[PDB]
Protein backbone atom coordinates (compact mmCIF):
# COMPACT_ATOMS: atom_id res chain seq x y z
CA UNK A 1 0.00 0.00 0.00
CA UNK A 2 3.14 2.57 0.99
CA UNK A 3 4.83 1.58 -2.08
CA UNK A 4 1.65 2.17 -4.81
CA UNK A 5 1.06 5.48 -2.28
CA UNK A 6 4.26 6.52 -3.56
CA UNK A 7 3.82 5.76 -6.87
CA UNK A 8 0.64 7.10 -6.86
CA UNK A 9 0.98 10.49 -7.24
CA UNK A 10 3.14 10.55 -9.81
CA UNK A 11 0.93 8.51 -11.94
CA UNK A 12 -2.19 10.86 -11.46
CA UNK A 13 -0.49 13.86 -13.13
CA UNK A 14 0.63 11.73 -15.83
CA UNK A 15 -3.09 10.26 -16.66
CA UNK A 16 -4.35 13.92 -16.20
CA UNK A 17 -1.47 15.57 -18.67
CA UNK A 18 -2.44 12.60 -20.82
CA UNK A 19 -5.80 13.05 -20.95
CA UNK A 20 -5.93 16.68 -21.46
CA UNK A 21 -3.12 16.28 -24.17
CA UNK A 22 -4.99 13.64 -26.06
CA UNK A 23 -8.53 15.26 -25.38
CA UNK A 24 -7.30 18.80 -27.31
CA UNK A 25 -6.75 16.58 -29.81
CA UNK A 26 -9.04 14.83 -31.35
CA UNK A 27 -7.67 11.53 -30.56
CA UNK A 28 -7.11 9.02 -27.66
CA UNK A 29 -3.83 8.12 -27.46
CA UNK A 30 -3.25 4.28 -25.77
CA UNK A 31 0.21 3.57 -26.37
CA UNK A 32 3.62 4.60 -26.79
CA UNK A 33 4.10 3.67 -30.66
CA UNK A 34 0.54 5.06 -31.09
CA UNK A 35 2.02 8.89 -29.75
CA UNK A 36 4.71 7.99 -32.33
CA UNK A 37 2.49 7.92 -35.04
CA UNK A 38 0.63 10.48 -33.80
CA UNK A 39 3.96 12.71 -34.36
CA UNK A 40 4.71 11.77 -37.51
CA UNK A 41 1.06 12.54 -38.12
CA UNK A 42 1.66 16.21 -36.71
CA UNK A 43 4.65 16.15 -38.71
CA UNK A 44 2.81 15.63 -41.91
CA UNK A 45 0.15 18.27 -41.67
CA UNK A 46 3.09 20.67 -40.82
CA UNK A 47 4.73 19.73 -44.18
CA UNK A 48 1.97 20.63 -45.86
CA UNK A 49 0.58 23.76 -43.92
CA UNK A 50 4.31 25.27 -44.64
CA UNK A 51 3.90 24.90 -48.44
CA UNK A 52 0.51 26.29 -48.20
CA UNK A 53 1.53 28.99 -46.38
CA UNK A 54 4.56 29.43 -48.57
CA UNK A 55 2.31 29.85 -51.64
CA UNK A 56 -0.42 31.63 -49.71
CA UNK A 57 2.67 34.32 -49.04
CA UNK A 58 4.14 34.44 -52.69
CA UNK A 59 0.86 35.28 -53.93
CA UNK A 60 0.22 38.20 -51.15
CA UNK A 61 3.82 39.55 -51.89
CA UNK A 62 3.15 39.57 -55.90
CA UNK A 63 -0.03 41.48 -54.88
CA UNK A 64 1.25 44.23 -52.73
CA UNK A 65 4.53 45.03 -54.91
CA UNK A 66 1.56 45.56 -58.00
CA UNK A 67 -0.48 47.57 -55.59
CA UNK A 68 2.68 49.65 -54.96
CA UNK A 69 4.10 49.66 -58.37
CA UNK A 70 0.89 52.25 -58.83
CA UNK A 71 1.25 54.45 -55.84
CA UNK A 72 3.35 57.05 -56.71
CA UNK A 73 3.66 59.74 -58.04
CA UNK A 74 1.52 58.59 -60.65
CA UNK A 75 1.35 55.02 -60.82
CA UNK A 76 4.08 54.51 -62.89
CA UNK A 77 7.48 52.48 -63.16
CA UNK A 78 9.04 54.62 -60.39
CA UNK A 79 11.95 53.34 -58.93
CA UNK A 80 14.06 55.68 -61.50
CA UNK A 81 11.09 57.12 -63.32
CA UNK A 82 11.10 59.48 -60.41
CA UNK A 83 14.61 60.92 -60.21
CA UNK A 84 14.42 60.87 -64.30
CA UNK A 85 11.74 62.99 -64.09
CA UNK A 86 12.64 65.75 -61.65
CA UNK A 87 16.43 66.31 -62.56
CA UNK A 88 14.75 66.94 -65.94
CA UNK A 89 12.49 69.80 -66.51
CA UNK A 90 9.80 67.88 -67.29
CA UNK A 91 6.28 65.79 -66.45
CA UNK A 92 5.47 62.19 -67.05
CA UNK A 93 3.71 61.70 -69.95
CA UNK A 94 1.25 59.02 -67.89
CA UNK A 95 0.56 62.13 -65.60
CA UNK A 96 0.23 64.99 -68.56
CA UNK A 97 -2.67 62.06 -70.08
CA UNK A 98 -3.52 61.43 -65.75
CA UNK A 99 -7.26 62.43 -66.47
CA UNK A 100 -8.03 61.33 -69.57
CA UNK A 101 -11.68 59.24 -70.16
CA UNK A 102 -11.43 55.06 -68.96
CA UNK A 103 -12.95 55.04 -73.01
CA UNK A 104 -10.00 57.02 -74.55
CA UNK A 105 -7.19 55.75 -72.23
CA UNK A 106 -7.37 52.64 -73.71
CA UNK A 107 -6.87 53.90 -77.55
CA UNK A 108 -4.03 57.09 -76.08
CA UNK A 109 -2.17 53.87 -74.60
CA UNK A 110 -2.10 51.71 -77.28
CA UNK A 111 -1.28 54.35 -79.70
CA UNK A 112 1.71 55.35 -77.21
CA UNK A 113 2.85 51.98 -76.89
CA UNK A 114 6.06 51.37 -74.66
CA UNK A 115 6.59 55.43 -74.53
CA UNK A 116 3.19 55.86 -73.03
CA UNK A 117 5.76 56.47 -69.55
CA UNK A 118 7.70 58.30 -71.28
CA UNK A 119 9.31 62.30 -69.77
CA UNK A 120 8.43 65.01 -71.92
CA UNK A 121 11.43 66.77 -72.48
CA UNK A 122 11.13 69.93 -74.83
CA UNK A 123 14.83 70.09 -75.52
CA UNK A 124 16.25 66.54 -75.35
CA UNK A 125 19.82 68.40 -74.65
CA UNK A 126 19.40 68.30 -71.19
CA UNK A 127 19.68 64.41 -71.04
CA UNK A 128 22.32 64.67 -73.71
CA UNK A 129 25.27 64.91 -71.61
CA UNK A 130 23.58 62.45 -68.41
CA UNK A 131 23.09 59.62 -71.10
CA UNK A 132 26.66 58.20 -70.62
CA UNK A 133 26.46 58.37 -67.28
CA UNK A 134 23.19 56.79 -66.95
CA UNK A 135 23.60 52.62 -65.72
CA UNK A 136 20.73 52.58 -63.19
CA UNK A 137 17.59 53.16 -65.05
CA UNK A 138 14.89 51.23 -67.20
CA UNK A 139 16.01 49.11 -69.75
CA UNK A 140 14.34 51.13 -72.36
CA UNK A 141 14.33 55.17 -71.40
CA UNK A 142 11.69 56.88 -73.02
CA UNK A 143 12.16 60.55 -73.52
CA UNK A 144 9.79 62.74 -76.07
CA UNK A 145 9.77 66.68 -76.78
CA UNK A 146 7.80 69.03 -76.44
CA UNK A 147 5.82 71.51 -73.72
CA UNK A 148 4.96 69.79 -70.81
CA UNK A 149 2.43 71.71 -69.83
CA UNK A 150 0.82 71.41 -73.08
CA UNK A 151 2.42 69.30 -75.23
CA UNK A 152 1.26 68.41 -78.49
CA UNK A 153 0.32 64.87 -79.72
CA UNK A 154 3.30 63.33 -81.00
CA UNK A 155 3.32 62.34 -84.54
CA UNK A 156 2.87 58.99 -85.64
CA UNK A 157 2.29 56.62 -88.26
CA UNK A 158 -0.77 55.16 -86.62
CA UNK A 159 -3.36 53.20 -87.87
CA UNK A 160 -6.40 52.85 -85.64
CA UNK A 161 -7.89 48.97 -86.07
CA UNK A 162 -10.67 47.68 -84.14
CA UNK A 163 -9.65 47.83 -80.74
CA UNK A 164 -6.17 48.36 -81.28
CA UNK A 165 -3.71 50.85 -83.31
CA UNK A 166 -1.03 50.17 -85.82
CA UNK A 167 1.83 51.97 -86.42
CA UNK A 168 4.97 52.54 -87.96
CA UNK A 169 8.06 53.16 -85.77
CA UNK A 170 10.50 52.79 -88.05
CA UNK A 171 11.46 52.22 -92.02
CA UNK A 172 9.98 48.61 -92.26
CA UNK A 173 9.21 48.49 -88.82
CA UNK A 174 5.43 48.23 -87.39
CA UNK A 175 4.46 47.67 -83.87
CA UNK A 176 0.49 46.61 -83.42
CA UNK A 177 -0.70 48.24 -79.35
CA UNK A 178 -3.99 45.86 -79.15
CA UNK A 179 -6.32 48.31 -76.70
CA UNK A 180 -5.02 47.27 -73.21
CA UNK A 181 -7.22 46.70 -70.47
CA UNK A 182 -7.46 49.15 -67.58
CA UNK A 183 -4.44 51.18 -69.46
CA UNK A 184 -1.90 53.63 -68.21
CA UNK A 185 -3.12 56.80 -69.25
CA UNK A 186 -6.18 57.58 -67.08
CA UNK A 187 -3.92 57.22 -63.76
CA UNK A 188 -7.46 58.29 -62.28
CA UNK A 189 -9.74 54.76 -62.14
CA UNK A 190 -6.81 53.26 -62.10
CA UNK A 191 -5.96 54.43 -58.49
CA UNK A 192 -9.84 52.46 -58.00
CA UNK A 193 -8.58 49.17 -59.37
CA UNK A 194 -4.97 49.42 -57.05
CA UNK A 195 -7.93 49.63 -54.43
CA UNK A 196 -9.57 47.18 -56.15
CA UNK A 197 -5.89 45.33 -56.19
CA UNK A 198 -6.21 45.68 -52.01
CA UNK A 199 -9.68 44.26 -51.76
CA UNK A 200 -8.03 41.23 -53.26
CA UNK A 201 -5.46 40.80 -51.11
CA UNK A 202 -7.60 41.11 -48.32
CA UNK A 203 -8.75 37.75 -48.77
CA UNK A 204 -5.06 36.59 -49.63
CA UNK A 205 -3.66 37.86 -46.05
CA UNK A 206 -6.70 36.56 -44.64
CA UNK A 207 -6.03 33.18 -45.89
CA UNK A 208 -2.40 33.29 -44.75
CA UNK A 209 -3.22 34.43 -41.28
CA UNK A 210 -5.26 31.35 -41.18
CA UNK A 211 -2.29 29.14 -42.17
CA UNK A 212 0.15 30.80 -40.20
CA UNK A 213 -1.84 29.99 -36.96
CA UNK A 214 -2.57 26.16 -37.79
CA UNK A 215 1.12 26.16 -38.17
CA UNK A 216 1.64 27.75 -34.48
CA UNK A 217 -1.01 25.47 -33.36
CA UNK A 218 0.38 22.49 -34.87
CA UNK A 219 4.14 23.71 -33.69
CA UNK A 220 2.83 24.20 -30.24
CA UNK A 221 1.05 20.94 -30.07
CA UNK A 222 4.20 19.29 -31.01
CA UNK A 223 6.24 21.09 -28.00
CA UNK A 224 3.69 19.81 -25.33
CA UNK A 225 3.73 16.39 -27.09
CA UNK A 226 7.91 16.75 -26.97
CA UNK A 227 7.67 18.15 -23.11
CA UNK A 228 5.38 15.33 -22.36
CA UNK A 229 7.53 12.52 -22.85
CA UNK A 230 9.78 14.21 -21.27
CA UNK A 231 8.11 14.16 -18.34
CA UNK A 232 5.86 11.88 -18.94
CA UNK A 233 6.94 8.39 -20.65
CA UNK A 234 7.99 6.64 -16.98
CA UNK A 235 3.89 6.14 -16.68
CA UNK A 236 2.66 6.61 -19.10
CA UNK A 237 -0.25 3.63 -19.63
CA UNK A 238 0.47 1.77 -16.56
CA UNK A 239 -2.00 0.87 -14.08
CA UNK A 240 -4.25 2.52 -12.01
CA UNK A 241 -2.85 2.68 -8.32
CA UNK A 242 -6.39 3.73 -6.70
CA UNK A 243 -7.93 0.83 -7.76
CA UNK A 244 -5.32 -1.28 -6.44
CA UNK A 245 -4.83 0.67 -2.95
CA UNK A 246 -8.69 0.84 -2.53
CA UNK A 247 -8.80 -3.71 -3.00
CA UNK B 1 -2.72 17.12 -5.22
CA UNK B 2 -4.71 14.23 -3.12
CA UNK B 3 -1.76 12.75 -1.72
CA UNK B 4 -0.15 15.86 -0.15
CA UNK B 5 -0.16 17.09 3.35
CA UNK B 6 -2.28 19.88 4.06
CA UNK B 7 0.35 22.53 5.15
CA UNK B 8 2.12 22.18 1.54
CA UNK B 9 -1.51 22.88 0.01
CA UNK B 10 -1.58 26.00 2.03
CA UNK B 11 1.48 27.14 0.79
CA UNK B 12 0.83 26.90 -2.80
CA UNK B 13 -2.67 28.33 -2.12
CA UNK B 14 -0.31 31.43 -0.66
CA UNK B 15 1.53 31.82 -3.76
CA UNK B 16 -1.29 31.58 -6.01
CA UNK B 17 -3.17 34.35 -4.08
CA UNK B 18 0.11 36.10 -4.31
CA UNK B 19 0.12 36.21 -7.76
CA UNK B 20 -3.46 37.08 -7.85
CA UNK B 21 -2.97 39.99 -6.26
CA UNK B 22 -0.53 41.22 -9.32
CA UNK B 23 -3.30 39.54 -11.71
CA UNK B 24 -5.88 41.14 -10.92
CA UNK B 25 -4.46 44.75 -9.94
CA UNK B 26 -6.41 46.51 -12.41
CA UNK B 27 -10.15 45.04 -11.93
CA UNK B 28 -12.31 46.29 -9.60
CA UNK B 29 -15.01 43.68 -9.14
CA UNK B 30 -12.91 40.48 -9.12
CA UNK B 31 -10.42 42.31 -6.95
CA UNK B 32 -13.53 42.73 -4.40
CA UNK B 33 -14.78 39.25 -4.96
CA UNK B 34 -10.92 38.07 -3.95
CA UNK B 35 -10.71 40.00 -1.21
CA UNK B 36 -14.01 38.20 0.10
CA UNK B 37 -12.71 34.67 -0.59
CA UNK B 38 -9.76 34.77 1.84
CA UNK B 39 -12.31 34.06 5.24
CA UNK B 40 -12.11 30.71 6.21
CA UNK B 41 -15.30 30.11 7.69
CA UNK B 42 -16.64 30.80 4.20
CA UNK B 43 -15.32 28.36 1.57
CA UNK B 44 -17.46 28.90 -1.20
CA UNK B 45 -17.09 32.48 -2.18
CA UNK B 46 -13.06 30.84 -3.47
CA UNK B 47 -15.55 28.66 -5.53
CA UNK B 48 -17.65 31.37 -6.70
CA UNK B 49 -14.56 33.60 -7.50
CA UNK B 50 -13.27 31.31 -9.73
CA UNK B 51 -16.83 31.46 -11.43
CA UNK B 52 -16.42 35.30 -10.61
CA UNK B 53 -13.43 34.50 -12.80
CA UNK B 54 -14.72 32.68 -15.78
CA UNK B 55 -18.28 34.38 -15.37
CA UNK B 56 -15.96 38.38 -16.20
CA UNK B 57 -13.34 36.06 -18.59
CA UNK B 58 -16.39 35.26 -21.03
CA UNK B 59 -18.33 38.59 -20.91
CA UNK B 60 -14.94 40.20 -21.98
CA UNK B 61 -14.12 37.56 -24.72
CA UNK B 62 -15.63 40.19 -27.38
CA UNK B 63 -17.36 37.46 -29.11
CA UNK B 64 -17.96 39.86 -31.72
CA UNK B 65 -15.03 37.85 -33.68
CA UNK B 66 -14.66 34.76 -30.63
CA UNK B 67 -16.97 32.45 -30.22
CA UNK B 68 -15.49 30.06 -27.51
CA UNK B 69 -17.12 30.39 -24.39
CA UNK B 70 -14.49 28.65 -22.37
CA UNK B 71 -11.65 31.53 -22.23
CA UNK B 72 -8.71 28.62 -22.28
CA UNK B 73 -9.90 27.88 -25.56
CA UNK B 74 -9.74 31.39 -26.65
CA UNK B 75 -6.63 31.78 -26.55
CA UNK B 76 -6.02 30.62 -30.24
CA UNK B 77 -8.76 33.37 -30.93
CA UNK B 78 -6.33 36.15 -29.77
CA UNK B 79 -3.30 34.49 -31.28
CA UNK B 80 -5.16 34.71 -34.70
CA UNK B 81 -6.07 38.07 -33.85
CA UNK B 82 -3.10 39.37 -32.97
CA UNK B 83 -1.22 38.19 -36.26
CA UNK B 84 -4.35 39.34 -37.96
CA UNK B 85 -3.34 42.67 -36.79
CA UNK B 86 0.40 42.64 -37.32
CA UNK B 87 -0.29 42.25 -40.76
CA UNK B 88 -3.25 45.04 -40.72
CA UNK B 89 -0.76 47.20 -38.64
CA UNK B 90 2.09 46.89 -41.84
CA UNK B 91 -0.41 47.96 -44.35
CA UNK B 92 -1.66 50.44 -42.41
CA UNK B 93 2.35 52.29 -41.77
CA UNK B 94 2.95 51.44 -45.62
CA UNK B 95 -0.46 53.61 -46.26
CA UNK B 96 0.55 56.50 -43.98
CA UNK B 97 4.38 57.22 -45.02
CA UNK B 98 2.79 56.98 -48.86
CA UNK C 1 24.74 35.92 -83.05
CA UNK C 2 27.95 36.35 -81.08
CA UNK C 3 27.75 36.74 -77.25
CA UNK C 4 29.16 39.88 -77.34
CA UNK C 5 27.15 41.93 -79.55
CA UNK C 6 23.85 40.19 -78.11
CA UNK C 7 23.41 42.88 -75.42
CA UNK C 8 23.71 45.41 -77.55
CA UNK C 9 21.57 44.22 -80.37
CA UNK C 10 18.71 43.70 -77.49
CA UNK C 11 19.33 47.21 -76.27
CA UNK C 12 19.08 48.80 -80.15
CA UNK C 13 16.18 46.63 -80.34
CA UNK C 14 14.45 47.59 -77.14
CA UNK C 15 10.83 46.42 -77.11
CA UNK C 16 10.85 45.32 -81.04
CA UNK C 17 13.66 42.38 -79.76
CA UNK C 18 11.17 40.31 -79.90
CA UNK C 19 9.84 40.13 -83.65
CA UNK C 20 8.79 38.47 -86.92
CA UNK C 21 10.64 39.40 -90.00
CA UNK C 22 8.02 39.50 -92.52
CA UNK C 23 8.83 40.83 -95.80
CA UNK C 24 5.46 41.26 -97.13
CA UNK C 25 3.27 42.78 -94.56
CA UNK C 26 0.28 41.99 -96.57
CA UNK C 27 -0.59 39.31 -94.29
CA UNK C 28 -0.71 41.39 -91.27
CA UNK C 29 -3.33 43.97 -92.21
CA UNK C 30 -6.59 41.76 -93.07
CA UNK C 31 -5.55 39.53 -90.41
CA UNK C 32 -4.27 42.47 -88.14
CA UNK C 33 -8.24 42.89 -87.00
CA UNK C 34 -8.48 38.85 -86.83
CA UNK C 35 -5.29 38.74 -84.24
CA UNK C 36 -6.82 38.63 -80.29
CA UNK C 37 -4.33 36.28 -78.77
CA UNK C 38 -1.37 38.07 -80.21
CA UNK C 39 0.90 40.14 -77.50
CA UNK C 40 -1.01 43.34 -76.96
CA UNK C 41 1.95 45.01 -78.32
CA UNK C 42 2.59 42.82 -81.36
CA UNK C 43 6.13 44.04 -83.44
CA UNK C 44 6.44 43.01 -87.08
CA UNK C 45 9.14 43.79 -89.84
CA UNK C 46 9.55 44.25 -93.10
CA UNK C 47 12.55 41.90 -94.15
CA UNK C 48 14.10 39.37 -95.69
CA UNK C 49 14.16 36.03 -93.37
CA UNK C 50 17.00 34.03 -95.76
CA UNK C 51 18.99 37.55 -95.30
CA UNK C 52 17.48 40.34 -92.82
CA UNK C 53 18.65 43.72 -93.58
CA UNK C 54 19.59 45.31 -90.32
CA UNK C 55 16.92 46.90 -88.98
CA UNK C 56 16.65 50.59 -89.52
CA UNK C 57 17.69 52.81 -86.45
CA UNK C 58 19.41 55.97 -85.81
CA UNK C 59 21.88 54.35 -83.30
CA UNK C 60 24.59 56.14 -81.18
CA UNK C 61 26.31 53.67 -78.48
CA UNK C 62 26.81 55.01 -75.05
CA UNK C 63 29.18 53.03 -72.68
CA UNK C 64 26.76 50.06 -71.99
CA UNK C 65 24.13 51.66 -73.62
CA UNK C 66 21.84 52.94 -76.92
CA UNK C 67 20.17 55.86 -77.79
CA UNK C 68 17.99 55.71 -80.86
CA UNK C 69 15.64 58.44 -82.64
CA UNK C 70 12.43 55.94 -82.30
CA UNK C 71 10.24 59.11 -83.91
CA UNK C 72 9.74 62.83 -84.71
CA UNK C 73 9.99 64.15 -81.15
CA UNK C 74 11.17 60.81 -79.56
CA UNK C 75 14.69 59.48 -78.73
CA UNK C 76 14.92 56.39 -76.30
CA UNK C 77 17.41 55.86 -74.71
CA UNK C 78 18.36 51.63 -73.24
CA UNK C 79 20.84 49.74 -71.44
CA UNK C 80 22.68 46.52 -72.15
CA UNK C 81 20.64 43.59 -71.11
CA UNK C 82 21.82 40.03 -69.68
CA UNK C 83 20.98 36.83 -71.42
CA UNK C 84 19.70 38.86 -74.41
CA UNK C 85 17.19 37.77 -76.61
CA UNK C 86 19.60 37.59 -79.77
CA UNK C 87 23.02 35.16 -79.47
CA UNK C 88 20.73 32.71 -77.36
CA UNK C 89 22.90 30.13 -78.63
CA UNK C 90 20.69 27.80 -76.39
CA UNK C 91 22.37 29.23 -73.55
CA UNK C 92 22.74 25.62 -72.37
CA UNK C 93 24.94 26.47 -70.01
CA UNK C 94 22.89 28.69 -67.78
CA UNK C 95 20.44 25.03 -67.99
CA UNK C 96 23.30 23.30 -66.55
CA UNK C 97 24.13 25.76 -64.24
CA UNK C 98 20.73 25.63 -62.92
CA UNK C 99 20.85 21.67 -63.05
CA UNK C 100 23.50 21.89 -61.02
CA UNK C 101 22.18 23.59 -58.25
CA UNK C 102 18.94 21.31 -58.32
CA UNK C 103 20.94 18.03 -57.92
CA UNK C 104 22.73 19.34 -55.33
CA UNK C 105 19.83 20.30 -53.41
CA UNK C 106 18.66 16.81 -54.49
CA UNK C 107 21.87 15.16 -52.77
CA UNK C 108 21.30 17.08 -49.69
CA UNK C 109 17.69 16.68 -49.35
CA UNK C 110 18.86 12.35 -49.70
CA UNK C 111 21.41 13.01 -46.84
CA UNK C 112 18.91 14.64 -44.37
CA UNK C 113 16.46 11.89 -45.37
CA UNK C 114 18.95 9.43 -44.83
CA UNK C 115 19.89 10.95 -41.28
CA UNK C 116 16.43 11.20 -40.58
CA UNK C 117 15.62 7.35 -40.79
CA UNK C 118 18.93 6.50 -38.73
CA UNK C 119 16.84 9.14 -36.36
CA UNK C 120 13.46 7.55 -36.62
CA UNK C 121 15.52 3.80 -36.09
CA UNK C 122 17.24 5.27 -32.69
CA UNK C 123 13.55 6.51 -31.54
CA UNK C 124 11.92 2.90 -32.08
CA UNK C 125 14.72 1.19 -30.61
CA UNK C 126 14.18 3.56 -27.54
CA UNK C 127 10.64 3.39 -27.66
CA UNK C 128 11.34 -0.42 -28.12
CA UNK C 129 13.11 -0.60 -24.45
CA UNK C 130 10.92 1.77 -22.32
CA UNK C 131 8.19 -0.37 -23.74
CA UNK C 132 9.77 -3.69 -21.90
CA UNK C 133 12.86 -2.61 -19.59
CA UNK C 134 11.55 0.49 -18.34
CA UNK C 135 9.88 -1.28 -15.57
CA UNK C 136 13.06 -2.63 -14.47
CA UNK C 137 15.38 0.09 -15.86
CA UNK C 138 18.43 1.12 -13.58
CA UNK C 139 17.37 -0.36 -10.51
CA UNK C 140 20.30 -2.44 -8.69
CA UNK C 141 21.58 -5.91 -8.53
CA UNK C 142 18.93 -8.13 -6.85
CA UNK C 143 21.99 -10.86 -7.01
CA UNK C 144 23.04 -9.28 -3.49
CA UNK C 145 20.06 -9.65 -1.80
CA UNK C 146 19.53 -12.67 -2.95
CA UNK C 147 22.45 -13.97 -1.30
CA UNK C 148 22.09 -12.16 1.85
Amino acid sequence: IQSLTARAPVWLAAQDTLNQLCEQSGETLASSNDVTEYMQQLLEREREATVERDEVAAQKRELEKQIERLSQPSGAEDSRMIALAERFGGVLLSEIYDDITIDDAPYFSALYGPARHGIVVPDLSLVRPHLETLEDCPEDLYLIEGDPQSFDDSVFNAEEQTNAVLVKSSDRQWRYSRYPELPLFGRAARENRLEALNLERDALAERYATLSFDVQKIQRAHQAFSQFVGKHLSVAFDTDPEAEIRE
Amino acid sequence: LAYMEGGALRSMSDKALGALRLAVADNEHLRDALRLSEDPKRPERKVQFFIAVYQHLRERIRQDIIRTDDPVDAIEQMEIELARLTEELTAREQKLAI
